[PDB]
DNA sequence: CAGTCAGTCAGTCAGTCAGTCAGTCAGTCAGTCAGTCAGTCAGTCAGTCAGTCAGTCAGT
């Protein structure tokens, strides 16, 4: 017996028994953990010769269930979950240890930010979400120590307790690290055996999306635990669940007090996470069921899906399809292969949109920034540390240097939406060629010389250099930002003004009925699309842009400007990716052909 | 909460037991209309101060709800496991409804009817005044009454109460007749395993003390504010309080000051003694233990000393241990509260029915020769000696005593001793009727010394101070004083004996003592003759070892011979191996009579006074004449007894006067007196053979 | 867990465990006890609608067992009782509390007195024998408590302990009888639920038999426990194992320290024996096997058993046998009849002796006294309190006034041998006037008039009243100590001294070969007949004594003088001794023959 | 010459009072202990200047 509980925790470990035995997924949920681990453990012990512990509980059926149980949990939570898990590791051990719980919710009107969150919510169940920063170090916590004798040769033990233990509180003992046994013998201590346990503290900002106009932030901190380190890097937007504690004595222990207002509060716990954002953190966790799968498979043999999917991304804007055509092609973006023992070859593709004003040219990055994921919009400025890190570090702890990434690193795997791009002063245009090809960028400041790594992917959008002048004088320099910065960029689309008649009822009827193949499908069909599978070239495809190669040298050097190899390697990619968009697996003629006229039209 | 001081649950509620008392408590229908409404009107009509619950009521109350459906919760049980906060909530249970207003006050009733009056009057009026007020200020009643009933202090109601509360046990007979709760214990036996039961002892009654008050609840007055701040005394010793814990003279600057009052506060009785194993129930080689009794209420004045008492009551705690260097923590040392008290041996002459008992004593009249027959019942397990039972008779009955307006007071009593040696059973007589009376004190030789049976000094534990304890004659007053040994005794003894020969007296001038305390005690005693026996060669007084004076004060003076004679051999070889042979004597044709039965016949007889008249004054006048004739004319140490003084001549008076009352008829005729010659003649003068 | 103990405690349990079923008598002891105990409760639970939990272990086996455990117990105990006793728990657990052990040897030279036990044998398992004085009273102590709540109706609950507990030592706790819980509510408390154990202790003296020539003795004290109450009255002579503990704090802990000399000493437990002495306890606990009373029933049903058995207590004194007849019929005692409602009748038979010196009439009370049991024997005096207590008590506690038993209450259904009768004065006479028939003592001295019980049998051995002169004059006044005292003996034996020569010479060989059936099998044959059967009287013997009775009344009328009714009585309690000799159920002529024959030779 | 009565010592019992031991206490005084403070020390943040780059004007 600890303390021999009363029948008070035997009538909440009953009554959660029989609500954990009436809904009975959950059984099947931990049938599946543990069944996990223990194939797990006959691999590593049975060829050679991880999973935590807790189950998502929704709020759901409570409600359904028992009233008292549910305004129980929202109201005092230091009465309630203890009994719970303690039956969890009741019917867990019996199947076959903590088994903690998480609470996912719908939760009862405390949705609150952190500004309207002190003091008449004090220890009760609090959801809080907001901005991370500035997140500590991680350190090991020790829990239990085992040391060896002399010379008698029996182990020993000692146990160790704090103040962020299990929810309730504990009148305190003190314990000294020990040493020096009775009867006297000294005591050499030992590791390995001795257990250990991680810690790790954040702190939670207002989100300025949804702050007042100008007023300074208010914030709180967040202590974690064992198996909730490390998920949230700074700067991402968090849900946070948990208990808001407020411990400490405060200042009423000893007279003539300092400190004025003590009872410093944190929150506890339990279930952080991470939550989809308009710029910044993935949002590749969009559910696939068979139905959709089935649905992709269903629509997936056809041979129209590239004229059906070219005209999918314009509901509302006339024309241009081709544009269309190379922002899907943007968006599988190709392969990535990787030599051994070399340097890798890239991947994506670049897009340059140029021309007059008032051609819903910066309508259309809005909705490359919606559809796909991570993107990020850089307009104008800029410097300082769009590129870069800037590497403006005041570490408190101790001295040192850390570096707070700007706007390319973060991008991986993702899509920059750059606007204005002749403003760009050529500054920030040497990061630009550092980032563009070489795929890397090294700061070596003041500093910690080092090569991070960033692989994104850009589109931007010039002006003309005077007026309109699109095709009046000639095509050397209406744009004039000569001449590695073309050729850096795979496509030049040059969009012109034209006046007509028959444009201008096609225009006309379309704006006006607009003011009176579902995309939330179509992104479901891109991530299937890209994580599987990769494509193989073969040997039907090379001699085409061969010859178009060969051709479109000895011809377009005699027309245009310029060609170099850049322009093969991108054939290829387009060709690659063209093989992603139907499903397939081996490299077709009809790619080529494809790729050969996207670029016809691209540059002449 | 939780973790600290922790819960356990356990199958007693106490929640459907007070709705069942409830339902107890109003529809009983056993014993005009219901039983408690009568018993309870009678208390508050003021007449009656105590109220018996008996524990076989509510048992044929649970048969009668288990045969007639539902089942009825097991409550017998529930009070005799716990027994101690049933007083409360069974009192509580009382308090709900009370048939009021039956009677108007008297004027010269008490004075504790008019202070609860008082209180229960103000009550009501302070309870109206606020619901005068809200009212009047808006802005279905049961909303203002819980308004109400919440903002004013009141007296509560364990103080407005008037009565007391006790419980009684089940017998053996009710559980006989269904099928624990009263089985008869020992002192050894209790182990200290039943503390908080309901249990029943049986001992001897030694050291009772006195009855003093002592405080319940204390009232004090503030002087300032107005308020009357009460505090209740649980502990041995308590502490006077301070400025006040009003809510007026508090949340000022100013406090009051306050003092107590004694017309205000409630108070109760108190008297403890003691409880001595009762000897007969003892292992081989031990010694009688004790046991305290606390005492409280209306049953105070009914534990006499030296009797033989069923005292059932429950057995709690409180808190001592002895020297400071003995104590382990947290030792306890036990009492006995006491509940209801039922005796052996009913004492005369309190009691007053006689339409039930007339079934009992009517059969013993229409019996036939009532006097030979209950003559034959004393000691029966003896042979012979009819005329010597015939007297001890008369000394059971007794009576009468007379005061002549002086007033000197005359008796009223007999003595009697008995003399002869050694086969002729007399001790068996001595153990037999002290054992037959109510308060009879059988004490050897030597035995108790001579402050032993007179009065000493001791100093009183808890209630103080300095009573005079009692010795054996102070203890056995109007009784019977047997007495062993009578020659072997200390010439002081002998001096305080002839004291008691005097009516009412001992006086004593020791070192703390002037008192004259009192004696209304009668004297059986047995002394033997001279050593070896009976020489008629040596005269009347050489082989007594007594003055004739003592011989003058015994009015009735035997002697029991012992000679050898065939005839009766016979008759007593048969007898006596006849009991050994069984365990009962007589046969062809008599049965003899209980002793409880037989007490309860004496205890009618001694209500007669009965009234003598003239023709007996001629034939006692001219048979004193006769005796005091013939008594002078020999005047010599031979087998005559001279004088035949006129003690002898009251004590014949006094001896028809006793004979009298057996007939119960206040007819004294002249088979008395004929009677009570017969037995002086034949008393004495038996020396003949 | 308590503090989830060690592999140490867990090596002795599983030790311990081997031995208790290695050897399984003990297992059947457990089994009779909590069979016994489950009939009992059968019986309180099915007809209307108590024995201890310890086992006797020798230590004969543990030194053929292990000796490491043998020499750890008789050590160090403080770590050896509680696993024993713990797996002890365990086995009676797993066959269907405490449950103690006893430890009886055979100690390991730990036989000693309490004048040589202090101080370097201390924390040890000590053997200690001695008189019991000064018993004290018996006090209920408190374990739990229970507490009802007022008005959310739960129940509570407290624990407590002390320094007599569990023979290890612990950090202490104290801890308040609760009141007043959080939140604020009265807390009124019961009893009946509420827990309690009792205790008591007594001080041990050493032997005066043992003790040295003349000095003060020293003495020690005793702590007893639950099952071990009331066991000795003081005056007995007691072993006791237990455990030499010494608790307290010495005077070490404040400064300027009085008491100069702290660590007051005593024992725990643990198995407090009653032994036999010489004059002073039963003697009733002799073992009787089914070989015994198979030879019981031999020897049982012949027909000179009686002139075997006379012939017994002799095997060094010639001559005399109706002496020896008379003291087994005192052995056997009689029966005792007590009536209904009055009083009872006498059982057992008083012998007086009388006669010349030299006559062996001292040496026979001896004998007398070994063979029986409960022997006392006073010579001389007396006075003050052979017959009464003396009540000289000074009671500490309180005032208060005991009794402490002189000789006559003592010896209760047993024996008094009381040597020089004549020298005692009349005023203890009285006394034995009171006890001899009257069969209780009344004591009314200060004081408390009580009357307690007394039913002894008593022997004398008086001297003549002048010189050896038994036949001479007359017997008138012989012995000379009137009258009641020769008529409330049963029997006179009057012993000469006469001359002879053959008498010479059977004296003379016996005398000579003893300076160079058997009485332990004979005291068994005593006890078996004393407790079955009791007889009853037949018809067949009413009408010998009643001839018989006449025939002395008018015979012996005219020859000796005295002749009461206590004769006849005395003939029925011969008849019925007599009658218990033979192991039979009936009373024969037989038995008034033999009894009548006795009488004769007692006073003719 | 033997019984007996009365005188006489002796042991034992009850009264007597002076030590004795346990429990309580208040005042004061001292022993430690904690709150005070003051000086140290590194970190950190705002002011300030120098360099470098984009804008703009004027010269050819
Ligand atoms: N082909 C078109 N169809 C529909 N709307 C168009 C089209 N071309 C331009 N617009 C209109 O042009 C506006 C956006 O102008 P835009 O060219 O994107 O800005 P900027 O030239 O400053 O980059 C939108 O409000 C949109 O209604
Ligand atoms: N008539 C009788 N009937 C029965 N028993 C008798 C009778 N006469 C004498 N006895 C016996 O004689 C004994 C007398 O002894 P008891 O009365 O105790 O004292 P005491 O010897 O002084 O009279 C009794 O025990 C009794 O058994
Ligand atoms: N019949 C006998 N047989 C053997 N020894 C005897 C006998 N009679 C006397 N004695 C001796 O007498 C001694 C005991 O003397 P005893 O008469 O008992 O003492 P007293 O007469 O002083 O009480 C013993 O030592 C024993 O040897």
């Amino acid at each position: 017996t600890f303390f021999a509980p009363d029948a008070v925790f035997g009538d909440r470990v009953r009554r959660f028994q029989e609500f954990l035995d009436t809904f009975t997924s959950y059984r099947d949920s931990v049938r599946s953990i543990q069944v996990y681990n223990s194939n797990n453990a006959a691999n590593y012990n049975d060829d050679q010769d991880i999973l935590p512990h807790r189950i998502i509980i929704s709020l759901d059926d409570l409600r359904e269930f028992d009233r008292s149980f549910w305004s129980g949990i929202l109201v005092e939570p230091a009465y309630f979950i203890p009994p719970a898990e303690k039956a969890l590791t009741d019917l867990a051990d019996s199947m076959d240890h903590p088994w903690k719980l998480s609470f996912k919710g719908s939760f009862g009107a405390h949705a609150l930010s952190p500004r309207t969150l002190t003091a008449q919510h004090l220890n009760k169940l609090v959801s809080v979400e907001g901005i991370v920063t500035k997140t500590s170090l991680v350190r090991p916590k020790l829990i239990r120590s085992v040391h060896y004798a002399a010379k008698t040769g029996r182990f020993h033990y000692r146990d160790y307790t704090d103040a962020t233990t299990t929810l309730t509180t504990r009148i305190p003992t003190p314990a000294i690290y020990p040493t020096e046994d009775t009867e006297g013998n000294k005591l050499t201590t030992e590791y390995g055996y001795s257990t250990f346990i991680d810690h790790q503290r954040i702190t939670v900002q207002e989100m300025p999306e949804m702050a007042p106009a100008g007023q300074l932030p208010r914030s709180i901190d967040v202590i974690l635990d064992d198996d909730l380190v490390d998920k949230t890097k700074p700067g991402d937007r968090v849900n946070v669940v948990g208990v808001f504690k407020s411990l400490g004595a405060g200042g009423m222990n000893q007279s003539n007090s300092n400190t004025l207002i003590g009872f410093k509060t944190l929150i506890l716990g339990n279930t952080v996470y991470p939550l989809h954002a308009r710029s910044t953190g993935v949002a590749a966790r969009q559910m696939l069921t068979d139905f959709d799968i089935r649905n992709i498979n269903k629509l997936s043999k056809k041979k129209d899906i590239f004229d059906i999917l070219s005209q999918s991304l314009a509901p509302s804007i006339y024309g241009h399809d081709h544009i269309k055509k190379a922002i899907l092609l943007m968006l599988m973006g190709g392969v990535e292969k990787n030599l051994e023992n070399g340097s890798h070859l890239r991947g994506d593709i670049n897009i340059l949109m140029v021309g007059d004003p008032s051609t819903a040219k910066s309508q259309l990055l809005r909705f490359v920034l919606n559809t796909a994921s991570l993107a990020i919009a850089t307009t104008g400025r800029g410097s300082s540390g769009v590129g870069l890190t800037a590497a403006v570090t005041t570490d408190r702890e101790t001295g040192e240097r850390r570096l707070e990434a700007g706007a390319m690193v973060l991008a991986d795997r993702g899509v920059v939406c750059i606007d204005e791009f002749d403003k760009m002063t050529d500054v920030d245009r040497v990061a630009i060629h550092e980032v563009m090809e070489q795929q890397t960028v090294t700061i070596a400041k003041a500093g910690i010389h080092t090569t991070l790594n960033a692989r994104c992917s850009v589109i931007a959008a010039a002006n003309p250099v005077f007026g309109q002048y699109d095709v009046n004088r000639d095509p050397h320099q209406n744009i004039a930002l000569p001449d590695s910065l073309l050729s850096r960029f795979d496509l030049l689309f040059v969009v012109t003004d034209d006046i007509n008649e028959i444009r201008d009822r096609s225009i006309s009827e379309h704006v006006l009925r607009t003011h009176r193949v579902t995309i939330p499908f179509l992104r479901k069909y891109v991530q299937y699309a890209k994580e599987r599978v990769i494509p193989q070239l073969t040997q039907e495809a090379i001699n085409v842009i061969v010859k178009n190669y060969t051709d479109l040298r000895n011809d377009d050097n005699t027309k245009k400007s310029p060609i170099t190899a850049r322009t093969l390697e991108t054939l290829i990619r387009l060709a690659t990716a063209h093989a992603k968009v139907r499903l397939s697996k081996t490299v077709n003629k009809v790619d080529a052909k494809v790729a050969a006229n996207l670029l016809r039209f691209a540059l002449l | 909460m939780s973790a600290a001081l922790p819960s356990i649950q356990l199958p007693v509620d106490y929640n459907n037991l007070f709705n069942e008392i409830t339902d107890f408590l109003v529809t009983f229908k056993q014993d005009k209309g219901p039983k408690y409404m009568a018993m309870l009107q009678k208390v508050a009509n003021r007449e009656l101060n105590s109220v018996i619950i008996d524990l076989d009521d509510i048992l044929q109350y649970q048969n009668e709800k288990f045969l007639q459906g539902t089942q009825a919760d097991d409550l017998v049980s529930a009070i005799q496991q716990n027994a101690n906060h049933f007083t409360e909530l069974f009192c509580r249970a009382i308090d709900n409804n009370m048939p009021l207003p039956t009677k108007e006050i008297d004027y010269k009733d008490d004075v504790l009817d008019v202070i609860l009056n008082q209180r229960r009057l103000r009550n009501e009026r302070m309870l109206s005044d606020r619901t005068n007020e809200i009212r009047s200020e808006n802005l279905m009643n049961d909303a203002l009454r819980e308004v109400v009933e919440d903002e004013t202090e009141l007296f509560p109601p364990n103080l407005t109460r008037r009565y007391f509360l006790y419980f009684k046990p089940l017998s053996q007979n009710c559980a006989r007749r269904y099928r624990i709760s009263s089985k008869p214990l020992s002192v050894r036996q209790i182990k200290g395993d039943f503390l908080g039961q309901l249990i029943t002892v049986r001992g001897i009654i030694t050291r009772v003390s006195d009855v003093k008050p002592a405080v319940e609840v204390i009232a004090y007055t503030c002087d300032q504010c107005g308020y009357e701040v009460f505090q209740e005394v649980n502990s041995r010793t308590f502490t006077p309080l301070s400025e006040c814990t009003s809510e007026e003279c508090s949340q000022n600057q100013t406090k009051g000051q306050l003092f107590m009052s004694t017309r205000a506060s409630k108070f109760s009785a108190f008297q403890e003694c003691k409880i001595q194993e009762l000897s007969q129930q003892v292992p081989v080689g031990h010694i009688p233990r004790s046991l305290n009794i606390h005492v409280n209420g209306t049953l105070v004045r009914s534990l006499s000393p030296g009797d033989i008492v069923d005292v059932t009551g429950i057995f709690l705690p409180a808190p001592y241990t002895g020297f400071k260097a003995l104590k382990a923590g947290l030792l306890t040392e036990t009492y006995l509260e006491a509940q209801f008290v039922r005796q052996h041996k009913k004492k005369f002459a309190s009691f007053s029915l006689t339409s039930d008992v007339e079934e009992r004593v009517m059969e013993l009249i229409t019996s036939g020769d009532v006097y030979n027959r209950l003559a034959k019942s004393i000691a029966p397990e003896i042979y012979g000696n009819l005329d010597v039972k015939k007297a001890l008779l008369l000394l059971l009955v007794g009576g009468v005593d007379k005061r002549v307006g002086d007033g000197m007071k005359i008796r009223g009593d007999i003595n009697v001793c008995l003399m002869g040696d050694p086969g002729v059973a007399k001790s068996q007589l001595l153990k037999a009727i002290c054992k037959i009376s109510p308060r009879g004190v059988y004490t050897t030789g030597k035995g108790s010394s001579g402050v032993g049976l007179t009065a000493a000094v001791m100093k009183d534990p808890v209630t103080d101070e300095m009573i005079l304890e009692g010795g054996a004659l102070v203890l056995a007053d109007n009784g019977i004083c047997c007495i062993d040994e009578f020659d072997k005794m200390d010439e002081s003894d002998r001096t305080a004996i002839h004291e008691v020969m005097e009516q009412q007296t001992i006086s004593i001038s020791k070192a703390g003592i002037n008192t004259t305390l009192n004696a209304r005690t009668s004297i059986l005693a047995a002394a033997n003759p001279l050593y070896g026996r009976y020489n008629p060669r040596l005269s009347p007084l050489d082989n007594i070892n007594l003055p004739a004076a003592l011989l003058s004060r015994f009015d009735i003076l035997f002697l029991m011979l012992d000679i050898p004679s065939r005839d009766d051999d016979e008759k007593l070889a048969e007898h006596v191996t006849y009991v050994h042979m069984h365990n009962k004597q007589p046969d062809l044709d008599f049965t003899p009579v209980e002793p409880s039965k037989m007490r309860e016949y004496i205890a009618y007889a001694k209500t007669k006074r009965p009234v003598m008249s003239e023709a007996v004054n001629d034939y006692v006048v001219q048979a004193y004449i006769r005796l005091r004739q013939d008594s002078k004319r020999e005047m010599d140490s031979k087998f005559s007894f001279g004088q035949a003084t006129p003690r002898t001549l009251l004590g014949i008076i006094r001896l028809s006067q006793a004979l009298a009352k057996l007939r119960l008829a206040d007819m004294v005729d002249i088979d008395d007196v004929e009677e009570a010659l017969r037995l002086v003649r034949v008393s004495k003068e038996s020396l003949y053979q």
